[PDB]
DNA sequence: GTTGTGGGAGCTGTCACGGATGC
DNA sequence: GCATCCGTGAGTCGAGG
RNA sequence: CUCGA
């Protein structure tokens, strides 16, 4: 019962028992609906009328009118900036992508300059720059990558109190801090950096009136400020005066927040100097405790200390603001630009073009996207990968905190948390607790604060009217439970409800103190979390590893929906913009594997371009294929084409696999995993991955490199699969080593060998003296050659300086799962492969159907995830199919939810929602009733066991094993990527030892610690070796090689040049260092062969 | 309380109990994941500590 | 050769410790 | 006579771009 | 920068 919503939808029978009361909001919405309102478009103006007042402002109007108008000092002239307007986009995004370039816009402004003394008004349209432009699936595409903007984590401007306890007596000492939208801050009034600053030097009390300050008048506290922090200069009457009106009462400098001049107005009074009386009247009455307080003026205000992670006082600041304050910057650097011009030329000559620079607005926005930490290469293994990215909130970053300055509470769960971050999702290593997702039905706000939707509540009376509350509202009213008791018509059956108040604590109060109740249960997760069925089952430790891990699944050739999900799969799928979805109800015109044409009913013809064997930015294959059929009606929302891990509109992630749970002979010890061969030769987990090899021919000091098929003294037939051009061939198979572009660089006569020299000479060789720099295919690596694409300075391509050419081939691997790769169910148990049985020796059920994974039972019990077992059983009830016995009743274990679950076909796809959903009676129901095979048997009893036989020696297992239907995924950690080797490689010309990482065919490095332990063990000659002639003995190590080769023994071992590199590191210190013998002065460190 | 929910769940169980064996045996985990996992987990820390 | 008006970005949610310095 | 202010520590090994 | 043990 679930799914009603999208047309189309797969019938995913729901085990719910709670009417859903409100769907989810548009999963991308937070980033849309922020870059709509950044731009100003008519979404957003209709948006902000049904839910705003009547004078809206977007992000670059806002930013024109706080820098309108610019001013000459002598008010002579005024230039005004308004109606921003874009044209249309420069590039589509496919083109960009491929282009390398970056979607955009031109921005253009109306700029109005005056000469207040001519009168003279010359009105002009003027371009501000290729503003870069969100994409439909909410990303952008800077230099054709794809590119997520992560909202960021941030506290909103106002005044904050917390209570610190001295270390003179343990009491308890009050302390302020004003945090601004712009500018600096100051506590107490130490203010700037500058300690020891009385309060009452710079103007019933308690201590007010034991300010211990010396001096009257206002000359003083003026000029304590300048000698107290403007220093460097003597003391002044003038000087002080201006800065301290130029500080806090001048607009320019200091900006005064809209959300925090809303916060500040809300935390003292309704309607600056009476803001800094109010908060030393909270400082004081603070001291005392006083329950409120009453300022001139101003009344209502609690006085208590204030939370610095509470939701209500910390916002996030979505793309929209971000990318607004960068456009501040350049929008100041370019006012800066354009007074500094009014000034010296001529009035009446100078048009709003002759004294606007955008180079500094244009550099802003540039370096915003391609170096700040919140514009993210876009995590994309699969859509959920993306969905989550885009709905994530990380504290780090320009303007947060630091991952090294946030300590451990700033990673703790708030319960202000609940409904707006979810809990579980959030990264196991350093970032932890830094890096969450929005909750499902989250909403941000203007003022960048996260509100939630709840039920109105009426006398006791649950109601249909929804209403959104931010951290402070909730705080301020009694949250009913979504797993409430209510009769029709909205009533609480039992005589009090289960409800949250503002202490974070929960209470059991009479349903006519409830205010507002719970849309639904799971309002607390995110869309991966709420995806992981019998969640409620799961220990948080393993249900975070199982959200962070179906954020890793690959995308595989052939995707199949889990026999058991959530109700999440299809929305997830929908929302993330994998799949093809159709504008406009109309009917299938054409299908073809590459385009669809719908017929809308008015005559319209609407086509969309299937993504084909697209390469993802992390090497899965982005594949969509359609699901529609030449003459299919289909109505508007439905799913089109399935995306790479869809399945008729549901994220499939992973398979159904059958398992058996049992230890099978150590193979599985330890986490390891036993898969049945067929998933190999039936490709159950085969995925295509597609890497892109890239190269480049540009201009070298002897020359140009040129891309040619001619290579020094290579096989004819190695080149067999190159082009003319010396490029391989579309649709060759290349093996690890083989050429891919052949190219040669100029190289210098000095670099000839003797052998090359005598060659050029007696053959009367040519002058060429080039080197093989061709692009060959780098180790474990192979496939069929998708595709080539290349650029060159000849035609009209635009390249970097000194780049002549530049070809890319797009390599295409069919992955077959294997040993070492890591599987993973949806409950946090991961896997590596430990051993891929053949079929025969699988253990098999009665009826010979061999299972397909064995999952080790000592794996199950410590990790507090029994939910995989749930799984298991409702997977294996999934698949068989029941018939609940309705003859003479409903039996009391069916009765409470099973509405159209009392029976289910074979291979029947049922979602059992988080905190609602399967129970545990029903589930042993249905174990009971499972139908039978073929042959009428009953394979798996009512305890979800059956007998298996040994596939190896033919006995039967002597005791019956759980066996089910699991979904397990395929995640992105494969043998193929992790295996590497290296006998002699590339070296850094800097240390001499050899480079670091696989694809630069690096070694391994010996660590500190790795060198303790061989010290440990006493082996001083291989702790030697290790750190001599296999890393820094530039003779040793080639001397070590020529001695291998000649079966002559290993030499004895020389100095690390690491050595001699800290020496001269040393003296460039300026400290005199030297290496002496036994007696003696300093040992200095600094043909025959060849002649042979 | 929950000991007690504990030794009930202790005593309860069959000593052949395959989630019982497993722990016995000292093959793998404590008895406090057995009584979490039925039973009762008890009291969950604070933000604090 | 420079001749009318003129203070910038940055922390900025860490902690626990030991010993010059500086009033 | 010492109280602050500063300057030093705060796990290892791996992968992309 | 994110991620793996």
């Amino acid at each position: 019962s679930s799914n009603n919503s999208v047309p189309g939808a797969p019938n995913r029978v729901s085990f719910a028992k709670l009417r859903e009361p409100l769907e989810v909001p548009g999963l991308l919405d937070v980033q849309t609906d922020s870059f709509e309102w950044l731009i100003g478009s008519p979404r957003w103006r209709e948006s902000a009328a049904e839910r705003g007042d009547v004078n809206p402002v977007g992000g670059l109007e806002e930013v024109l009118y706080e820098l309108s108008p610019i001013e000459d000092f002598s008010g002579s002239m005024s230039l005004s900036f308004s109606d921003p307007r874009f044209d249309d986009v420069k590039a589509p995004v496919d083109e960009c992508k491929d282009k390398d370039m970056t979607y955009a816009a031109p921005l253009f402004v109306t700029a109005e300059f005056i000469n207040n003394n001519t009168g003279e008004i010359k009105s002009q349209t003027v371009f501000m720059g290729d503003f870069p432009m969100m994409t439909e699936k909410g990303t952008f595409i800077i230099n054709g990558t794809e590119r997520v903007v992560v909202s960021q984590l941030v506290r909103s401007p106002g005044v904050y109190f917390d209570e610190t306890i001295d270390k003179s007596t343990d009491k308890t000492l009050h302390s302020v801090k004003v945090i601004p939208s712009r500018g600096a801050w100051l506590e107490f009034v130490r203010i700037d950096r500058k300690r020891r600053q009385p309060v009452t030097v710079l103007l019933f009390s308690e201590i007010m009136r034991s300010t211990k300050d010396n001096t009257v008048g206002t000359d003083e506290a003026l000029l304590d400020i300048y000698r107290k922090l403007r220093p460097g200069e003597p003391p002044t009457k003038e000087s002080a005066q201006t800065l301290l009106e130029n500080l806090f009462f001048k607009e320019k400098r200091y900006d005064l927040a809209r959300v925090g001049r809303y916060k500040v107005n809300k935390k003292l009074g309704l309607h600056t100097e009476e803001d800094v009386v109010a908060t030393i009247e909270y400082l004081v009455r603070l001291h005392e405790g006083q329950t409120t307080m009453t300022v001139p003026g101003g009344v209502e205000v609690p006085v208590e200390t204030d939370d610095i992670d509470h939701f209500g006082n910390r916002r996030l600041r979505t793309v929209g603001e971000l990318i607004q304050n960068q456009i501040r910057v350049g929008m100041s650097r370019m006012e800066r630009v354009v007074r500094e011009r009014m000034t010296t030329q001529d009035v009446e000559a100078i048009t709003p073009q002759t004294l606007i620079n955008i180079r500094p607005v244009v550099a802003a926005i540039k370096e915003f996207f391609g170096t700040s930490q919140l514009s993210q290469f876009m995590d994309q293994n699969n859509p959920l990968s993306g969905l989550t990215h885009k709905r994530r909130l990380s504290a780090l970053g320009p303007g947060g905190l630091s991952r090294e300055r946030a300590g451990l509470e700033v990673r703790d769960v708030h319960p202000s948390h609940y409904g707006r971050m979810c809990p579980i999702e959030t990264p196991e290593g350093p970032n932890i607790g830094l890096i969450g997702s929005l909750s499902v039905y989250a909403r941000v706000n203007p003022f960048g604060f996260i509100e939630t939707p709840y039920r109105k509540v009426v006398d006791g009376v649950v109601s249909d009217e929804i209403v959104y509350l931010t951290a402070d509202e909730e705080d301020r009213h009694v949250v009913a439970q979504a797993n409430s008791p209510i009769d029709a018509d909205g009533r609480f059956v039992e005589p009090r409800v289960l409800v949250r108040r503002k202490a974070g604590e929960v209470e059991y109060v009479p349903s006519s103190e409830v205010d507002y109740m719970d849309v639904s249960p799971r309002q607390m997760v995110s869309v991966a979390t709420a995806m992981i069925p019998f969640l409620e089952h799961d220990d948080a430790n393993r249900a975070l590893m199982g959200a962070n891990m179906q954020r890793q699944a690959v995308p595989l050739v052939r995707s199949e929906a889990p026999l058991v999900g959530t109700g999440m799969e299809l929305r997830a799928a929908i929302d993330a913009g994998d799949v093809v979805v159709a504008e406009e109800s109309g009917v299938i015109e054409e299908v073809s594997a590459d385009y669809i044409t719908v017929m809308h009913d008015n005559g319209t013809r609407r086509t969309y371009r299937m993504r084909k064997f697209a390469r993802s930015n992390h090497g899965t294959c982005a594949n969509q294929c359609p699901i529609v059929d030449a003459g299919d009606r289909v109505e508007a929302g439905q799913v089109i084409a399935d995306g790479p891990c869809t399945d008729d509109g549901e994220m499939a992630l992973g398979k159904n696999l059958l398992v058996a749970i049992m230890p099978w002979e150590g193979h599985n010890y330890e986490d390891a995993i036993i898969l049945s061969n067929r998933l190999v030769e039936e490709d159950v987990l085969t995925s295509i991955h597609i890497e892109e090899h890239e190269i480049d021919a540009r201009d070298t000091k002897l020359g140009a490199e040129e891309i040619t098929r001619d290579i020094p003294n290579i096989s004819d037939e190695v080149l067999a699969d190159l082009d003319e051009r010396g490029i391989v061939r579309i649709g060759a198979e290349v093996r690890d080593g083989d050429i891919l572009v052949g190219k040669v660089t100029p190289k210098g006569e000095t670099e000839l060998t003797p052998e090359e020299r005598l060659l050029r000479a007696i053959f009367g060789e040519k002058a060429r003296e080039v080197r093989d720099t061709s692009l060959k295919v780098p180790h474990g690596e192979s496939g069929k050659v998708i595709g080539i694409r290349v650029f060159s300075r000849e035609d009209e391509d635009e390249l970097p300086a000194g780049v002549n050419e530049l070809v890319r081939v797009y390599v295409a691997q069919k992955r077959k799962i294997s040993d070492g790769d890591k599987l993973a169910g949806r409950h946090g148990n991961k896997g590596v492969i430990g051993k891929i049985l053949p079929v025969e020796d699988m253990p098999f059920l009665a009826d010979g159907t061999p299972v397909d994974i064995i999952l080790n039972t000592h794996g199950v019990p410590r990790r507090m995830n029994i939910g995989q077992i749930l799984e298991t059983h409702l997977g294996w009830c999934a698949h068989s199919g029941w018939k609940v016995d309705a003859a003479k009743g409903v039996p009391d274990w069916a009765a409470r939810l099973p509405d159209e679950l009392l029976e289910a076909q074979p291979n029947a796809i049922v979602s059992t929602p988080v905190f609602d959903g399967a129970q545990e009676a029903e589930l042993q129901g249905l174990l009971s009733c499972t139908l039978p095979n073929r042959d009428g048997d009953v394979l798996v009893d009512a305890d979800g066991k059956a007998m298996l036989f040994d596939g190896r020696s033919g006995e039967p297992f002597p005791y019956p094993v759980t066996v089910g239907y699991m979904y397990i995924m395929k995640l992105h950690h494969l043998v193929d990527d992790k295996i590497h080797a290296r006998s002699t490689g590339p070296y850094s010309m800097i240390t001499q030892q050899p480079l670091g990482g696989k694809a630069q065919f690096g070694g391994q490095r010996f660590g500190e610690m790795e060198c303790w332990a061989m010290q440990a063990y006493g082996a001083a000659y291989t702790l030697q070796e290790l750190l001599t002639i296999k890393s820094d003995d530039t003779v040793g190590r080639v001397k070590v090689y020529e001695a291998i080769v000649k079966g002559e023994n290993i030499p004895e071992p020389g100095i690390p040049e690491s050595f001699k590199v800290l020496l001269k590191e040393l003296q460039s210190l300026c400290l005199n260092v030297e290496v002496l013998s036994s007696d003696g002065a300093a040992i200095e460190l600094r043909l025959e062969r060849a002649a042979a | 309380a929950t000991d007690e929910v504990g030794q009930a769940l202790r005593e309860h169980y069959p000593d052949d109990n395959p989630i019982i064996t497993i722990v016995d045996s000292g093959a793998t985990g404590n008895f406090t994941q057995t009584r979490t996992l039925a039973g009762m987990k008890g009291l969950v820390t604070n933000p604090k500590g």
